[PDB]
């Protein structure tokens, strides 16, 4: 997954 | 790279075409390995990941010096010290007379020194064989080609389908051991030590099972006394023939008692008992060692 | 052949100081922070499970990441690219055969292209000077486990588990070397399963007294108690598997009785 930062 | 002039291709291998080259500024001759790699699919291969990282920590007279690593958009050049040929090539040419005994003594001494340095810096070479050992004209020999070498700060999980090269594999690998140990390098070396002495391969199998049996036939079928755990090794079978160990004297004729002693300890069946590189160096076989030059 | 067991431990102690990252680093990083580092490492713990990778590979990737942010400023939108690259590199170094580049790309849901991954690989290698053989907590524990009398499988898993938790939190764990954290987790796991203590063997092996381990150990105890609360939970989920005797369950001792 795209990492939510 | 502009400071390097290509002189000639000196064979190939992993990475591709190795060239002899000369530094235009310093005069130094070098061996250039070129890794075109893949700039869209796989990237730097693991062989280079390993050979670079491990060699950078192993600075020893009997291990080839990685002198430099040159980077660009899409090429990785590795600059190694130069040595004109390998033991395999030197053995094929020394068939007829043989490598003289004192030169075998000196090559084995140096090889054990380099391997001792590797082992004590937690590096298994993993692919010790004559084509991966380089020589100069003055009597030095060096371990090369660390592409399969691996750090063992945690034990090294083995390949299931081994790649290394049949004739130099330890019986524990042939029996499906789960992890390698420093001992597998020792076994290779001892097979190499034999091959230089007798001029033939020690155990030239034609299949994994034939290799095991060529070993069992020469040194005797191993058993729990000789090798605690054998019967429990993954690929062991109760149906294996029980051969009795032939005489080792006839197996390596030119070797005096001291040489036979050292060779049989480098080929012990149980890995934990196999002599290490460090102890091998104190063996009496090396008291008269010198550094002759090869022809 | 433990004629090198000594030398290896001695040499790994020499190399752990050389593979250490800048402690301060997160401070001097204008866009990223510990909490985001936390999410990334937790994520790598699962990428590891997805591809059934060795725990060592996971430890190695964290070392690379920290050493890399120690010299390079990274924007938050590229953080996942660094880590993704570090796992590939770690995979190539430690695994028998690594996952294809295309899989590392897939797990990102196309937040980066294959070429961008490969380019970062290359950059990670320049910055690290190809120094990928970094010693890890997991390497020290393994060496320590040979000195248990005798091997308690639950103690090995749980030490392993506590060692991973420490990867998640730069917060305190960047201030200790891998051997010290290793020491602390082993004392803590042993203490948790049996009530015993950092064995004399190891004190003699490591040159470390319990008291030398006490700061990191108190931190690691705090982390153990606080673990069910943490924002990040892939490790606890990983350690619920029969593979590790589910140690992740046993109840942490409320006091270290130290």
């Amino acid at each position: 997954r795209r990492l939510i930062f | 790279m502009e400071n390097f002039q290509k002189v000639e291709k000196i064979g190939e291998g992993t990475y591709g075409v190795v060239y002899k080259a000369r530094n235009k500024l310093t005069g130094e001759v070098v061996a250039l390995k070129k890794i075109r790699l893949d700039t869209e699919t796989e990237g730097v291969p693991s062989t280079a990941i390993r050979e670079i990282s491990l060699l950078k920590e192993l600075n020893h007279p009997n291990i080839v010096k990685l002198l430099d690593v040159i980077h660009t958009e899409n090429k990785l050049y590795l600059v190694f010290e130069f040595l004109h040929q390998d033991l395999k090539k030197f053995m094929d040419a020394s068939a007829l007379t043989g490598i003289p005994l004192p030169l075998i003594k000196s090559y084995l001494f140096q090889l054990l020194q380099g391997l001792a340095f590797c082992h004590s810096h937690r590096v298994l070479h993993r692919d010790l064989k004559p084509q991966n050992l380089l020589i100069n004209t003055e009597g030095a020999i060096k371990l090369a080609d660390f592409g399969l070498a691996r750090a063992f700060g945690v034990p090294v999980r083995t390949y299931t389908h081994e790649v290394v090269t049949l004739w130099y594999r330890a019986p524990e690998i042939l029996l499906g051991c789960k992890y390698y140990s420093t001992a597998v390098d020792i076994w290779s070396l001892g097979c190499i030590f034999a091959e230089m002495v007798t001029r033939r391969a020690l155990f030239p199998g034609d299949s994994e099972i034939d290799q095991l049996f060529r070993i069992f036939r020469t040194l005797g079928t191993p058993d729990e006394v000789v090798w605690p755990g054998v019967t429990s090794m993954p690929d062991y079978k109760p149906s294996f023939p029980k051969w009795a160990r032939q005489d080792f004297s006839k197996v390596v004729p030119p070797l005096d008692e001291d040489g036979r002693s050292l060779l049989s300890q480098m080929l012990h069946y149980d890995p934990n008992k196999r002599i290490s590189a460090k102890a091998a160096l104190a063996h009496p076989f090396f008291q008269d060692v010198t550094k002759p030059v090869p022809h | 052949v433990p004629d090198y067991h000594e030398d290896i431990h001695t040499y790994l102690r020499e190399m752990e100081v050389k593979c250490k990252p800048k402690v301060g680093y997160m401070k001097k990083q204008p866009d990223i922070t510990n909490s985001m580092r936390a999410i990334l490492v937790d994520w790598l713990v699962e990428v590891g499970e997805e591809y059934k990778l060795q725990n060592e590979t996971l430890h190695l990737a964290v070392n690379y990441i920290d050493r890399f942010l120690s010299s390079m400023s990274v924007l938050r939108g590229k953080l996942q690219l660094v880590g993704t690259a570090a796992m590939l590199l770690a995979s190539k170094f430690e695994e028998i055969y690594p996952p294809e580049v295309a899989e590392f790309v897939y797990i990102t849901d196309d937040t980066y292209t294959k070429k961008q991954v490969l380019r970062m690989e290359h950059l990670v290698l320049k910055v690290l000077t190809f120094d990928l053989a970094a010693p890890t907590v997991n390497q020290f524990l393994t060496q320590y486990f040979l000195h248990q009398q005798p091997a308690n499988c639950k103690v090995e898993s749980l030490a392993m588990f506590l060692g991973e938790l420490s990867l998640i939190d730069a917060d305190p764990y960047l201030k200790y070397l891998p051997s010290v954290i290793a020491g602390a987790a082993f004392h803590l796991a042993l203490y948790t399963v049996t009530g015993q203590s950092w064995p004399e063997s190891l004190i003699r092996k490591t040159g470390y007294t319990l008291e030398s381990l006490k700061p990191c150990l108190m931190d690691l105890h705090q982390t153990y108690l606080k673990a069910p609360q943490h924002a990040q939970q892939s490790i606890r989920e990983k350690y619920k598997n029969s593979k590790y005797h589910g140690v992740s369950l046993l109840n942490p001792p409320e006091t270290l009785n130290l």
